[PDB]
């Protein structure tokens, strides 16, 4: 696919949860395995989640011991976002993107994304 | 786990003399690196698709060099798009910590 | 290759081989010395990366598939494969390795199909998103690029063991001259005399 559907943002207070999505239609989920990365205004970038293209294994981050909940489904090819106990570290930009058709990295084109703001 | 060191932050100089990027990571690699170009207010995009090789949609102004532990580039021509921020990214080590980039101070 | 009679000057005069260049010793000054064993290997790679089949150089096939020792005086021969190797629909019988544990040693063959671990997790059969299958195939299409066009590369090496020699030139001969004072030469004798 050459395009991607633009996601949305939220202004959730800390201690709450975020529920947004970035889902394309008519696209093969087996190729171009998805990836989520945070555009931090500051320190940099870190990968969030990556699930199998046919439905299967997913990996948690080094700083994510199940805090960013990954509940994704392959029948509808769901691309979602859910977490708990919102913190000031979440003041960044969420990016929905995908790498090449192989499991290893071969080039990833990114989307425009939406920023999320933390304020208590 | 994997440490990405992105320059001693002393390369913020005039854009003349074709300044390069000193991204260093002295550990094991399979020469699978990708680079990103970011302008403020703009989403970043890829530069190379496997290693030291320009993908479709970009000319030969960027050409990578290096393997194993070090990687750099040679820029060809000065451009208004040269006043921007480059990123260093690696593809293996699935925790997947990334680079930080650097600033350019025009003199 | 042993107990052979080999011709080497026909390869230079074949006028159909793209890469007639190697190191060690020229083939013109090669047929004046006797050799005891000839080795030969055959493999297929694509176009523009035929340069790094030499010791002391990096690469993917050179560091993980096939390399040469530092004291390599042998020769390398390559040519195009536009007709036989490349066809329509693709050929998935040509694959190249990606992953192995460390730096390669010269002259060994690995049929290790076991998937190479990257992280600390065990692999255990089915792909665990890091433990990859190290072999990737080639997409053969008749309208491929110059660097993506497959080439047939054959390397050869020469050595000198304590075994007796097999191939020298075989350096040919001349015509036969009788009833004249000549310098006769033969298999193991030299001298001046007249032949009747």
């Amino acid at each position: 696919e050459v395009q991607l559907l633009e996601s949305g943002g939220g202004l959730v207070q800390p201690g709450g949860s975020l529920r947004l999505s970035c889902v394309a239609s008519g696209f093969t989920f087996s190729s171009y395995v998805m990836s989520w990365v945070r555009q931090a205004p500051g320190k940099g970038l870190e990968w969030v989640a990556a699930i199998s293209g046919s439905g299967g294994n997913t990996y948690y981050a080094d700083s994510v011991k199940g805090r960013f909940t990954i509940s994704r489904d392959n029948s509808k090819n769901t691309l979602y976002l859910q977490m708990n106990s919102l913190r000031a570290e979440d003041t960044a930009v969420y990016y929905c993107a995908k790498e090449g058709t192989y499991y290893y990295g071969s080039g990833s084109f990114w989307g425009q994304g939406t920023l999320v703001t933390v304020s208590s | 786990e994997i440490v990405l060191t992105q320059s001693p932050a002393t390369l913020s100089l005039s854009p003349g003399e074709r300044a390069t990027l000193s991204c260093r990571a002295s550990q094991s690699f399979h020469n699978y690196l990708a680079w990103y170009q970011q302008k403020p207010g703009r989403a970043p995009r890829l530069l190379i698709f496997d290693a030291s090789n320009r993908a479709t949609g970009i000319p030969a102004r960027f050409s990578g060099s290096g393997s194993g532990t070090d990687f750099t580039l040679t820029i060809s021509s000065l451009e208004p798009e040269d006043f921007a921020v480059y990123y260093c990214q690696q593809r293996f080590n699935w925790p997947l910590t990334f680079g930080g980039g650097t600033k350019v101070e025009i003199k | 290759i042993s107990n052979c009679v080999a011709d080497y000057s026909v390869l230079y005069n074949s006028a159909s081989f793209s890469t007639f260049k190697c190191y060690g010793v020229s083939p013109t000054k090669l047929n004046d010395l006797c050799f005891t064993n000839v080795y030969a290997d055959s493999f297929v790679i694509r176009g523009d990366e035929v340069r790094q089949i030499a010791p002391g150089q990096t690469g993917k096939i050179a560091d993980y598939n096939y390399k040469l020792p530092d004291d390599f005086t042998g020769c390398v021969i390559a040519w195009n494969s536009n007709n036989l190797d490349s066809k329509v629909g693709g050929n998935y019988n040509y694959l190249y390795r990606l992953f192995r544990k460390s730096n390669l040693k010269p002259f060994e063959r690995d049929i290790s199909t076991e998937i190479y671990q990257a992280g600390s997790t065990p692999c255990n059969g089915v792909e665990g998103f890091n433990c990859y299958f190290p072999l990737q195939s080639y997409g053969f299409q008749p309208t491929n690029g110059v660097g993506y066009q497959p080439y047939r590369v054959v390397v050869l090496s020469f050595e000198l063991l304590h075994a007796p020699a097999t191939v020298c030139g075989p350096k040919k001969s001349t015509n036969l001259v009788k009833n004249k004072c000549v310098n006769f030469n033969f298999n193991g004798l030299t001298g001046t005399g007249v032949l009747t």
